[PDB]
């Protein structure tokens, strides 16, 4: 979930 | 000796490379204080840059002109308070080292007291009382340019100041309040160096 | 363990009056 | 063949940050809204904080302490009398 | 009043990751494409 | 294949033709009594020794940098004039409306300096505290990473003849040379 | 609140341009010899970076301060001339009925000087043991409160031209500069 | 001290003997590689000047033209192979100190590289790897000119390198290879000596 | 900007 965020 | 004769008749003005310390304190401005922010970015309440060029009419801006590059020693801001102790309300007070952030394109406030409190020097009391604020120190030692921006903020300003607001201007009896207040005023007391002088546009 | 900077908390009372 | 090597000891961390403010009301109105304000109380549940970030880096938490201090914004010329407390069971609401 | 404590040293953090795949191929086409992997070196640059 | 890293500063010393001077006989438009503009920077003239070195390293300081004119004129012509070199690429001088205040603002910079076109002249850069390095090569964005600064050259005076009287046309007078010292860091080659 | 006292005292170097200066062919008037006349003191020019250097501090002492005239003019002109920096502001040479005492005077005068204007001079100021300070800005009662003193720029000679003989009219023959140091007291703003 | 003053309006530019270490790596170029050899002359494949100007495009090539003379400290010749080890070939490598012998003049292969395998530093290898090459020194350390030649080579190179190609290119199936192979590339690692700086033609 | 990214 903190990568997701990351990539747009 | 030779060198008062050599001094008599050739048009050689000296270099004169080297630092300047120099000491002083300065009268910043009026702040003020909503009853009902509602906007969130309302939150924020007074934002200043951190160079000596961007407060016009004062001693800071006078003597900045004249030079080349600073780099501040202490910068050390001071709020005094001009409100009876029965009126309440609450503030808080931060210096950023990185002029381009810009807390204020978040949507939630509570992100942005969060980060307020976060980063070393934050400062929230009352604001019936005064207090005091410091910059941290950076490693590196560079130098900054004076005078006002020109595309990139980063080779001028060493940071950036911000006033916020926190909970609500409040009245006796506890009704929010109307309008506006004057709250109180922010002070610098300063120590600077300076490089090469000139005069600048 | 890793410590972390902390907040450190200050002030005090105020007085209705100052006597002098 | 490149391997990223194994641990299992836990790790401590202190620190302290910053909940919220909070309100009240002069009208005692629904009665159901006496229930003023609600805060979960994890790791990677307070965006704008340093743990916040650092809690992705791991698998599991435990919090070993966790003291809320509340800090008065009003002169002693007001009341309001109120209470505070950290129920352990996330499914539980008052609400109801 | 409530004050965050200020520091000013440095801290090291050693370690270790994986920047990623990358591919060749049998025709010299383009001659601008000889290029063929481009990477930033900074922190936060490398999601994951 | 040991392929070796190096770290080192590498000291070059030289000196190059900058190029022509000239001067009008009465200036009227204050923004055209400024008379010449170059930038200090390696990699800003054509076929020089030095543009030639800079391309071949990632970064520059120079240690000194002085300009020296030379005149080109009969001693019975005269008309006074300034040159100063400005540290601050990005504070553009044109600006300026009034002639005075150009004279004034060019004369408070140090190591800036005034005579008769007649005769030589030597002029030094300022020194920095950071010992900043600068990268090499044409502005891609900001001159202020790249250049040291700006020169100027800056007519005061009319240009008058013998009996004292102005003349009706500008007119070559001299040219400007560099003697110079650099430092460099990380060998490459610009794209 | 621990607003903090300071009574150090404040070294600053600097340079800046006091303007042009003319000569007439044939003076007669004797009090028309004397040419240029200038306060030696912060605050009292046009737009110079020492001006606004000024007004930031109570009180002010010159540890050097030499004028320096840079000629404007060909060799086949000449004259002679003189410059001197009277240390008391009330003296005014102007009364004088006589150009003869006028020029004796002058000369009297340590560290006054004569040359002709086709070349440059440096003068100097004299120093006081007193280590007395001087109030900064603008005269209010006394001009000997304020000033260290005042220069004079005054001609000599006719002006001949070449073939020797005087020109109908008066002319442009360079301009002043100033380098110098300075002591500063208590820091304020004037009002 | 009266340096300064007479320094400020006399045309005197300094003079500048001395020496100058500089240090670098450049790119030579391809190498190929014959499946049928039979000229004897053929057997010869790379023949380089080993002079910092005789390489252009590169990076010695533009600095050397900004002096007058040189003298290398080290000089350092590296191989890279593009080629699979299925393939096989042989090939050998040499430096010679004196410009004006020219091998190619010989009618016969085996004296070829014989001549090849006599003088220090020499270096034979399988064309499937890498291999490393140096000079020899000269004990009187002359100085040496720059530039393009100009009737006599001995003023200019200090020495000659030679890729001489061994065996025939061969294939997988072992059938002698058609036409030619691409094989590997040339590199260099430097180190020099400049003396008195200039621009020529 | 991390922040931004975590508040929808």
């Amino acid at each position: 979930s903190a990568v997701e965020a990351r990539l747009p | 000796g030779p060198v008062p004769l050599l001094e008599s008749n050739s048009n050689m003005r000296q270099m004169h490379n080297g630092m300047t310390r120099v000491v002083g304190s300065d009268y910043l401005g009026v702040v003020s204080v909503a009853g009902n922010p509602a906007d969130a970015a309302a939150k924020v309440r007074k934002v200043l840059s951190v160079s000596p060029s961007s407060f016009p009419g004062t001693r800071l801006t006078q003597m900045s002109d004249l030079w080349e590059r600073y780099v501040f020693r202490q910068f050390r801001v001071r709020y005094v308070p001009s409100v009876p102790n029965t009126l309440a309300c609450q503030v808080m007070v931060y210096q950023d080292t990185d002029p381009q952030d810009d807390p204020t394109a978040i949507k939630d406030a509570d992100a942005l007291l969060r980060q307020a409190t976060a980063q070393t020097g934050s400062q929230q009391w009352n604001f019936n009382s005064a207090k005091v604020i410091h910059l941290a120190k950076r490693s590196d030692n560079q130098l900054y340019y004076t005078g006002p921006v020109k595309e990139n903020p980063r080779f001028n300003q060493q940071g950036v100041v911000y006033f916020i607001q926190v909970s609500q201007a409040l009245d006796m009896n506890g009704k929010p309040l109307t309008a506006d207040m004057e709250c109180g005023s922010l002070y610098v007391d300063w120590v600077i160096d300076f490089q090469t002088p000139q005069v600048n546009p | 363990v890793q410590n972390a900077p902390r907040i450190q908390q200050g002030g005090g009372p105020v007085p209705l009056l100052e006597s002098n």
